[PDB]
Formats: C-alpha cells, structure tokens, sequence
DNA sequence: GCACGAATTAAGCAATTCGTAATCATGGTCAT
DNA sequence: ATGACCATGATTACGAATTGC
C-alpha cells in the first residue's frame, strides 16, 4: 500500500508499545502491549491491503524511511513483504501470525466516569521530570477542589509517602474523590493535546487519552482508590 | 498422594454443612470404595507372579482438603518431593483445626532470618487456607513491616578470603565478590578510625546499599555479630531503607510457590477485562 | 528565588567543580573541591533569600532548565527546596550540611606575582587539543621575555622534557623566573576572555582566575619553581 | 601543508579505509586497506611538498579542525610533524614509513570490461539499508538486459541465492552474462555520483568507483562467475 | 576445500555423523529437559528420547552408537 | 567388617560448556 | 545543526564443573 510520513511517525510511536504489530486490512490500526498494560488505536487516511505480522517494527520502519514516500508495499511470492521504490525493491520477511501479540478485537471504550483536558507541554514536562526526578508513579487526584497530578518514587517510598512532584491539571466539578495510580513505563504518549476519560469499577478501571492522531488506553494500578 | 477433586466436584461442594462433613466424606470414601479396590488390585499382583501370600496394607494416611467455602488452594506441589498441604486428618485422627504439612520448601533454610521464615510460613498458611486477597494484602503488609526490623538480623553473612586478590585502592576487582567489595568500601570508610581491621578468614556480615550512596559503592561489610561505628550507623540505615534485597530472600521463593499455586501475589492489573 | 540562564550555566560549571554547594542569602556564592585544590566564586544576577545546602546539583540544574523561568524557588513546608510555577510544583530534599563540603570564607588573594591575559579562543583551543592529545599538565613559564604555556603529561614525561603544546601567552617584562605546574583535573570554565594572577612564595601559593562575572582559584603544585 | 575541507573529508574517507596514510608530494593521495582488499586514490587540489607517514588520522583530523584551515604543516626539526597556526604550535609524532601499510605505485586500472553509472542517492540508500537488512555481500549482475545489484546475506546462505534487496541501474547492451560478487565490508566510499568500472580476465578481477572527488578500487571474489 | 564442500552435503549423513558414547544419560538432565549444564551429546540424546515417546523404537542404552547432529 | 592380613601401578590434567562480568562497538533522543 | 550521553547487543575472559586421555 501507500504509506505517508505521518503514518510512519505514528507507526514508530506505536513500535514502542510493542515490537511487532498486525496490519489488518482496513483503516483502523491498533495494537496492545505484550503484557496488556496498554492499548493503542489510530485511524489513518492510507488503507492497508492485507494482514502482515511484521516483527521488527523498528527495523522495518528504519529501512522504509530510507526510500521514497510513494514506494509501493505488496505481498511477495514467498509470503514476505516487498517494498518497491521507483528504481529498487527490498524484501522484508513477514513472521508467523501467531508470534505477534495483537488485540483480537478493537476496544469499545465506554462512557467514562470523569473527563478532563491536558495541554501538550504538560506531558513533555512530566516525562522530563520523571527522567530527572526518577519519578516512578503518577497519581491523578483531586486536591483543594482542583484535579491535580502527583509524582511518587515507589522504588524508595513504597507507601507513596513523599509527593516528589505536583501539577494542577485543572478544574474539578463533582464529589467523587479518586487517586488513579499509573506507571511511568506504560506512559508512551506522543506530544500534543490530550483528552483524559477516566472510569473506575471495583478494584480496576481504565483511563483513555484521546488525541487528534492516535488514542491510548491504560489500566490502573492496585493502589488506585475510587470513591463515588 | 492421589488427587480426588473430581469425585468431590461430582458429588457437589454445596451439599455439605461443615468442613467436618467434607473430611468425613473423604475419610469413608477411602474405606468403603478405595480400600477394597486396593486390596483386590494388590491381590492381582500376588496372583500375577503367584507369590506366597498377600501382606501389603494401604490406608488413608493423610487427607488434605481446603477449608470449606474459602477460596484457599488447599495444597500444591512444586517439584519432586516439595509439597504443601492443609492436612485435616492424619491416621484416623480428626483435627479440630487445620494442620499444616510442608516439606522441601525454602521455609527452614538457615541463611534467612527468623522473621523471613515466619512470614513465609504465614504466606503458606494463607495460600493454602485463605483466599487470593489474603495473600495479596499480606505481601504488602509484610513489605511495609519488613524494613522495620534490625539491620544485622536481616543482613546475611559470608566468608571472605584472599582480599588482596580482589582489591585496587578499594574499588572492585576482576569478578570481585560481594563481601570483598563491601569490606573494601568499609575499610575506605573508616580508615584510621581505630576499629579492628577486617582480614581474611573471618566470617563477615554483608548487606548492599542503594544507588547513589555517599560511600560510592553498593555494598557494606563488617565482622558478624559486631556493631559498626555509630558515625556511619545513621546513613547506612537511611541508605538501605526499603531496599530490594528481600527480592533475593523472600519475594523469589514466594513467587516460586505462588506460580505453582495458580495465583500471583502482586495484582498485575491490565486491560484484559476490556478485551473480552 | 529566581534564576536566569547565565546563573544556571555557571551553576552547572560549579556542579562540574563539586557535587554539593552552599547557598548563602544574597548574591555571593562559593564552592571548593573536596580535596580543596580549586575554589570558585560567582555573583549571581538575582538575589538569594535563604541559606540552603545542595547535594545533587545536576538534577537541580536539569529541573530549573526544563521549567519556566517564572517559577519560584523557595523553602518548602518541611524546610526543603520547593520549585513552583503557576502550574506545577517540585519538592527536592535538602541534605545535611555536615555531609557536604563548603568553603569557610573567600580567599582575598591580595598579591599577584605574575599577571597575564588569556583569550577565550586560545583557552578553548588548549582545552580541545589537551583532550585530543591526553594532556594532564600545563607548565606556565617565561622564556626569552615571553610568557608561554607548555603541555606535559607527567605519566609519560616525569622529567618534563617532551613538549606537546606551545601556548605563548604573550610578552613578559622582568627577570623573575617562574615555572608553574597545573593538573587538568581541576579547572573548568566557560569560554571567555580571562585574567590570570599567579603567586607563590616558598612552598605556598595559588593562581587566581578573573572572569567578567565569576572567579576561580587553583592551588599551584609544590614542584613549581619560583625565583622572584 | 594547506589542507582544504574537501581534502580533510577525503583523508577522513582514507582513514576509514586505513588508519595509516602517507602524504606523497604533489596534489595526489592514495592508500590501501590493511588486509589489502581495497585501494583508494584522489587528485586533491592542495599541494604537498614532502612525504610523511601518519599512524592515526581521526585525531589528526580533529586537531586540524581545532585550528584554522590556513595553518601550515611541515616536518618538525625533531623528526616529527609541526603545525603552525597564526598563534598555536602543535607537535605530532612521526611514524616510520615501513610501519605503515601503503601501496608502492598508483594502480593502473585496466580496460573497463563493464561500465555503469551509480547515482549518489541509490548508492547511499544501499549503504544505509545494508545494516537494516543484515546484508554482507552484494552481487552486481545482468537480469533481463539490465545491470542490477542484489544484496545477499552470506551467513544464512553460503550459496548466495536468497534475494533480500534488489536495485537496478540501467539497460545493459551486451550478451556477456555474469554474476559478480562484492564484500559489503569493503564499501567505504563518500556518498556521491560514482562510475562503476568492471574488469575481469579469467580468475583475476576488480571493480572501480570513480567519484567527482576521489576513486576507489574494490576487489572481486573467487565466487564471481564471469564470461565475456 | 571446495571439492569437499561440494561432496559434503550429498553424501550419507551417517558417515559425517559425530558418533559418540552416551555416558550420563540421566545425571545432568532434570526431567527429560537438560536441566543443569548439559554436554553437547546429552542434549541430543534426550532430544531423540523425548522425540520417540510412543514411536515404538528402543530408547537409548548407554554406550550405544548414538550420533549427535 | 573382625582380627588382621601381605603384598602393593591407574597422575596429572586437555578440553568443553556455561555464567557472569568487563569492555567495546552502535543506535535513539536530546541540548545544542 | 552536531556530537553527548545512556541503553543495548558483540566480543573476550575466566571461574566452575566435569570427563577425556
């Protein structure tokens, strides 16, 4: 098929969630982590001709980006993938469908308990401080009446005693009080605006970061505490 | 030991009223049904080779069963001759309370502190009798409590020999042992402070340190039983708080058991319930 | 408290000097090596309102660089460092002053046996050529009425014979015969036109380094020869 | 010496080919690989007045980069290399000519049995994709009247029969079918437009890549089957 | 070398098979799988033994002409 | 193994396999 | 814009165990 640069960037970001993905024929591209902690979805203008079980997404995209944009991608005679430039072609193997852990069904993320909005620079600053403050855990909470963010270091404070970092996400309207606990390792967002949709039930729940290009779904740690 | 869960499922768990009913059923099932089968299937051995006479006996030495209604596993294996069972009846002696029976586990090895072994045995009691939430909450409770004991009892001890082989101004050498690195860093810490020097052949107690400690190394070592100087006593206590060492002592055996028990201690939350 | 780009960059240089630092209320900031071979002083553009001890300076530099400059740095409720802008808030513990090493007082350095001027470009050329050529020793002397600097590696040239660099500082007027040995493991500076004031009587002396905003002091090696 | 930036890049290429080079007098330079599987030459625009053997070049390149392009390099009075800038003097050790691997006389390339024109972008794309597709040799040959290059991984196919990446050059007007082979480890040319000159008589054979800047000669292999 | 490579594949696999003596058929392996450090030959011994479970062939006897491929 | 006994020879490793560390090339992302 | 720095495979080395002569 025809692949554009924005689609390649989305694919490269998706490659950090899992090494391999399955490009089922259609318009909805989507993947999940090998441990199931996160799931990603996206819709792109380019369509996919057939399902391929690409294994080394990093290598595949690396070799792909070195050729012209309008290179054509189709099935080789042995079942592998053939990417032809205007004057050359490359034969990239396609692994067995089984060896790639892929979400069997797209997740219909239902109506969330709470909604909020986060700006592009907030995620950049959060990731940078987590790299600097060795932050291990992020907590979405409500303090003073405003929805805010707290940073913790589980490695030392296992009881999240010291709030190493704080951020005021925005205004809160409601009475439900919650502490959504999320890992940093599973936070693989790309820079930009995001819309947070949070839902909790029992001991579990989900948070969905909706974006203008791709959307992510992330689970909550056991330390998360909800009060509706 | 023969698993008889299929028969219990066939009859039904809910029809009982107390755990004593469960044990009584499992007891008389062997005598009424299993025991004559044992007798006939060993008389067939006596007939097969036409031996002299039949003398073998076989009666219900032990009945293992999980507590009635509880989620509890009720017994599990780990390898050849390493099991665990919430035995309720041993040699036709009803137990008013569960009688724990383990062998080959890592709950009695001398290299671990007594609190570690007591916690391991309590985790066994939970994973056998109590449910998952019990083993889950006990893991974090013991994680909180585990740092709240003395440093010397928790820390292990090793024998250090041939220090001069693995020293270069106190830094690690070629495959420098943990105790050697710790003792070199300790000698660098209190050089000329008057304490007794640590030499080869003396049994020395050792514990690691967190990343970024002021000593510059991730280890510390000093003669066993003895107490290190007070000046370096504070930071070494503060720089080992909530350390990972018990992953090398208690979490690893707990995983080794729980994995074979069809359960996990720390709840690995994910999106699996959205996928289905 | 407020900080600027130049202040943060020179604080970074200070971190290269020593890991910890002392912050006295005001403008005038000191640091010295653990062994005390070199000392550095700077007057910040801003004003300091509290005294604090810093253990991990590089992390502080990263935090202050990634955050907006309008963020306010002050004492937290627990007497630690609190950096809070209108959006976020970061808490960093303050270490015990006993563990850290700070200078007792600034060194006035009243007398200057030799005075010379070194340009920024020549200093950077010396730095880069020393890194390339593995030079850990500079000998500053005067030959034929010219102040010159020669590179030497005492590991290979304990006799100080093999000359690898010739850095002619300039012209000299006087019959004083001096040769000073300095080890590369100490001095660290930003590229700028600089002044050097050497002094050594008997076996004791130092070299003061005058910059447009900051100053340093380097303890001359005892093997340096002086005939004044 | 007066080495221009283009000359510096050319000797960087030579350094990648071989650590040690000799600067014969004139405006011409040449070198060969340590194992003697690759030769290179260049008709530089800078004059050379004497011969000198240098063991290492990357450090020499860095030192030349530190100083201006107009610095004069000559033979030092102590049997070494002396570099004089407007201010700086640099001493570089001199190596024995017999201690450096280098050819005797420039290679007279025989008549080109085959001629092809490899473009800059195609050759550079081949080099970049070499690492991606874990290729270790390439066969230049004739397919449906076109001269083509196909990359083969020798590790997983000792017979060089599994196509992984194929690139075309242009129509070949001849019936002299052949299947050459080139070791990828010897492809050490600067990215640009080059001229492919193939020669092969019986067992003997070679290839030559003439760019607008320099020229390289790569050695064929005994597994190449040629017939004209 | 070239001739030998040419004729190495086409010949019968037994005459190139590295035939060795099976000494410790059960000392290293834990249960079929080569549990602890396993000698090159013992791994193949257990591989074939676990391959022919129920295939109706006599399992390995120690000292046999077992060839490791 | 009781009760000794009466005569006495195999030595010391070459080589492989594995694990863990130590060092070294190489890429991804960032202040610049 | 360009390498800097951190993280991740190759490669080397040696302890440890075992059997082979």
């Amino acid at each position: 098929m025809k692949l554009s640069k924005d689609t390649t960037a989305l694919l490269k970001n998706f490659a950090t969630i899992n090494s391999g993905i399955m490009l089922k024929s259609g318009q909805f591209i989507m993947t999940r982590a090998v441990n199931g902690t996160t799931y990603a979805e996206a819709n792109i203008s380019d369509v996919i001709d057939f399902d391929v079980a690409i294994y080394d997404l990093n290598g595949f995209l690396g070799i792909l980006s070195l050729v012209n944009d309008d290179a054509e991608i189709s099935q080789s005679e042995d079942g592998n993938i053939k990417i032809a430039d205007a004057r050359s072609t490359i034969f990239w193997p396609a692994a067995d469908p089984s060896t790639v852990v892929a979400p069997n069904k797209p997740i219909p993320f239902p109506v969330a308990s709470a909604v909020t909005e986060i700006k592009a620079e907030d995620l950049q600053q959060l990731l940078r401080v987590s790299r600097g403050l060795q932050i291990d855990t992020i907590a979405i909470t409500v303090k003073e009446g405003k929805i805010v963010i707290n940073g913790f270091n589980k490695v030392e404070d296992s009881a999240l005693t010291r709030v190493k970092y704080s951020l005021t996400l925005g205004d809160y309207d409601g009475e439900n009080t919650f502490n959504f606990i999320i890992n940093m390792a599973n936070m693989k967002m790309q820079p930009g605006n995001y819309k947070l949709l949070l839902w909790a039930k029992g001991k579990q729940g989900a948070a969905k970061f909706e974006g203008e290009h791709a959307n992510y779904v992330v689970a909550l740690e056991a330390d998360s505490t909800h009060d509706f | 030991y023969v698993c008889v869960d299929k028969v219990i499922e066939k009859v039904g768990l809910d029809r009982f009223k107390e755990q004593n009913d469960l044990v009584e059923f499992m007891n008389q099932f062997g005598k009424k049904k299993m025991e004559p089968m044992i007798d006939v299937a060993y008389r067939e051995l006596c007939d097969y080779m036409n031996n002299r006479e039949h003398l073998m006996h076989m009666d219900r030495e032990a009945i293992s069963c999980p507590p009635l209604g509880s989620k509890g596993v009720g017994g599990f294996w780990k390898a050849k001759k390493r099991y665990a069972l919430n035995v309720y009846d041993m040699e036709d002696k009803r137990f008013a309370e569960p009688h724990l029976k383990i062998m080959g586990m890592e709950t009695q090895q001398s290299s671990t502190p007594k609190a570690v072994q007591e916690a391991l045995e309590e985790s066994i009691r939970r994973i056998l009798q109590e449910g998952e939430e019990s083993v889950q909450e006990y893991y974090k409770n013991f994680e909180k409590e585990y740092r709240q004991l003395d440093y010397k009892v928790i820390a292990e001890v090793k024998t250090a020999n041939d220090i001069a082989k693995y020293d270069d101004k106190g830094w690690p050498g070629f495959k420098c042992p943990f105790h050697i690195r710790g003792v070199l860093t300790y000698r660098r810490a209190v050089s000329g402070l008057g304490v007794a020097p640590i030499l080869d052949g003396n049994k020395v107690m050792v514990l690691p340190l967190r990343e970024g400690n002021p000593f510059g190394d991730k280890c510390i070592a000093w003669p066993s039983g003895t107490e290190l100087p007070k000046e370096i006593r504070s930071d070494v206590l503060s720089w080992i708080d909530h350390s990972t060492l018990f992953q090398k002592s208690f979490v690893k055996p707990l995983a080794g058991m729980c994995e074979s028990a069809g359960m996990d201690y720390e709840e690995k939350a994910s999106l699996d319930f959205l996928f289905g």
